[PDB]
């Protein structure tokens, strides 16, 4: 009966910006990961630190799913260790990254004629995010010595900008859903159990 | 689930350039991280490099670095790893493992790959004859002056394990592989009782049976 | 880039009793959000690909007696064979997949502990066939016995000989936990009509003295 509910997330009709990226928490149920790597409709699966065959006689204290939408040539940028706009700015990997990177192209879904501006990523920050951090605000950015006093202008940005996710985009500036699921074991007890025990 | 298919076993000369593949059979094959392990002859497991076929993303070994290239094509469930000069020190085994994750266990194996760089001969085999000196009696073969390795032998077409001993190989100083194998047997069976070694050598095409009997004085 | 150590390198153990091999590595294997040690230990046999026997430092993957068992944290780490049995012997490597590149030890091979026991010796004359072709082989086997160590001494008329032999030992076998040993003497035809009895002297453990066996050329 209660099996976990990654449905609702990897088949959720409307995704979100990657700067404001969506945490689901897993949490008393049994998951079915079968069902994740026997799907024939994604195109990157990428675990760290754990095997995703083998841990259907395992339990967790917590499971997260974080799901969010990005470009093609911006995948190989969820992954510990890797620097650039969206590892910087947006979501960050720790080093020690416990868990999946799954990934599918959505431009059937992502992708408008008149192009696609409700997905936005951050472009700058003051300083990189930390592992698992959301930032959200939409401060001007000073560029320069200057200070903007919540103005648009000269050395001033607007800290979010656009995807323009048009359906005749290039192969990779196309866009992609991910999926983050990220594994907790602490001193306290289990919840989210393979099918097995 | 997951097997690994590998490609076959490979004679190439000092020089020459080769691809050897390792194919993964099974659902999830997007969630693989196939790594190369090398065995020399007689020594323990060297590992090499590891690729995640979705995107070619590559680690090497500093050992390695450089001296092989692990490419793979994603849409065929291959890896694979090549040289593009061999020496004569690439003579191994190559295994191809995997498993789901990376910076997670290698729990899928193939039966590996041999590569032999070097050129071929065939062995000279020579009976080990009985003495005469009630017990049991002792004869076999001398399988001499071959390369590389494997020779395979056996007994009366197979039709004889109990008893027998093949020797692990040895180099002689020739550069040639030498080796030896013997049977017991009761000693009244060396009236009646026929035995033949038949020795295999993939490598050089050659079959020898010989027959063994006592030396008539 | 991370190191391991095992020891010891060979170990001898008997039937029914309990090896336990060890594995240091130069830095820590332990990921904090999973609590868990990122070391594996893998079994190999002659002509077959390593087999995974236990992961996460201590647990036991598919297929695995419940005989095998890991322990260990940070840098030291246990592989436990309790009731050694005939199939269990092998070589043992332990390994780290913490990060890449990962690494192996260097090794430890398994054997079984049995009583003495003394080699049946045979010697070979050369064939007629290979005489032809200029060279002269002599071999000497040493039949089921242990343990391993054993001198053997070629004598050409009762003359000691070196450097011109070569050792050869099988594998224990599993019924019986017995190696055998070929030795070889080589000389050139020449070398060989000169002399007339070549002998092969055994010593060992389970003989309370040598053994010598020979033959005159040509005789029979």
């Amino acid at each position: 009966t209660n099996l976990c509910p990654f449905g609702e997330v990897f088949n959720a009709t409307r995704f979100a910006s990657v700067y404001a990226w969506n945490r689901k928490r897993i949490s008393n149920c049994v998951a079915d990961y079968s069902v994740l790597y026997n799907s024939a409709s994604f195109s990157t699966f990428k675990c760290y630190g754990v095997s995703p065959t083998k841990l259907n006689d395992l339990c967790f204290t917590n499971v997260y799913a974080d799901s969010f939408v990005i470009r093609g040539d911006e995948v190989r940028q969820i992954a510990p260790g890797q620097t650039g706009k969206i590892a910087d700015y947006n979501y960050k990997l720790p080093d020690d990254f416990t868990g999946c990177v799954i990934a599918w192209n959505s431009n059937n879904l992502d992708s408008k004629v008149g192009g696609n501006y409700n997905y936005l990523y951050r472009l700058f920050r003051k300083s990189n995010l930390k592992p698992f951090e959301r930032d959200i605000s939409t401060e001007i950015y000073q560029a320069g010595s200057t200070p903007c006093n919540g103005v648009e202008g000269f050395n001033c940005y607007f800290p979010l900008q656009s995807y323009g996710f048009q359906p005749t985009n290039g192969v990779g500036y196309q866009p992609y859903r991910v999926v983050v699921l990220s594994f907790e074991l602490l001193h306290a007890p289990a919840t989210v159990c393979g099918p097995k025990k | 689930q997951m097997q690994l298919v590998q490609s076959g076993t490979e004679v190439k000369k000092p020089g020459e350039s080769l691809k050897i593949s390792c194919k993964g059979s099974g659902y999830g094959f997007i969630t693989y991280w196939i790594g190369w392990v090398r065995q020399m002859p007689g020594k323990g497991l060297e590992w090499m490099g590891i690729i995640y076929p979705g995107d070619s993303e590559t680690r090497y070994s500093p050992s390695f670095q450089g001296q092989v290239t692990i490419s793979a094509d994603k849409s065929i469930n291959t890896a694979y790893l090549q040289w593009s000069s061999l020496k004569a020190s690439d003579t191994a085994i190559y295994y191809c493992a995997g498993g789901s994750g990376i910076s997670t266990p290698m729990d899928v194996w193939g039966q590996g790959t041999t590569v032999t760089v070097a050129s071929t001969k065939g062995p000279s085999v020579f009976p080990l004859a009985p003495s005469s000196k009630g017990g049991t009696a002792a004869l076999g073969c001398l399988v001499k002056d071959y390369f590389p390795e494997p020779v395979t032998v056996s007994w009366n077409s197979g039709a004889l394990t109990s008893g027998v001993h093949t020797f692990p190989a040895v180099l002689q100083s020739s550069g040639l592989y030498s080796l030896s194998s013997v049977v017991t047997v009761p000693s009244s069976s060396l009236g009646t009782q026929t035995y033949i070694c038949n020795v295999n050598h993939k490598p050089s095409n050659t079959k020898v049976d010989k027959k063994v009997e006592p030396k008539s004085c | 880039d991370i190191q391991l150590t095992q020891s010891p390198d060979s170990l001898a153990v008997s039937l029914g009793e309990r090896a336990t091999i060890n594995c240091k590595s130069s830095q820590s294997v332990l990921y904090s959000s999973i609590n868990k040690n990122y070391l594996a230990w893998y079994q190999q046999k002659p002509g077959q690909p390593p087999k995974l026997l236990i992961y996460w430092a201590s647990t036991r993957e598919s297929g695995v007696p419940d005989r095998f068992s890991g322990s260990g944290s940070g840098t030291d780490f246990t592989l436990t064979i309790s009731s050694l049995q005939a199939e269990d012997v092998a070589v043992y490597y332990c390994q780290q997949y913490y990060s890449t590149p990962y690494t192996f030890g260097q090794g430890t091979k398994v054997e079984i502990k049995r009583t003495v026991a003394a080699p049946s010796v045979f010697i070979f004359p050369p064939s007629d066939e290979q005489l032809k072709s200029g060279t002269a082989s002599v071999v000497c086997l040493l039949n089921n016995f242990y343990p391993r160590e054993a001198k053997v001494q070629w004598k050409v008329d009762n003359a000691l000989q070196s450097g011109n032999s070569q050792e050869s030992v099988t594998e224990q076998d599993s019924k019986d936990s017995t190696y055998s040993l070929s030795s070889t003497l080589t000389l050139s035809k020449a070398d060989y009509e000169k002399h007339k009895v070549y002998a092969c002297e055994v010593t060992h453990q389970g003989l309370s003295s040598p053994v010598t066996k020979s033959f005159n050329r040509g005789e029979c």
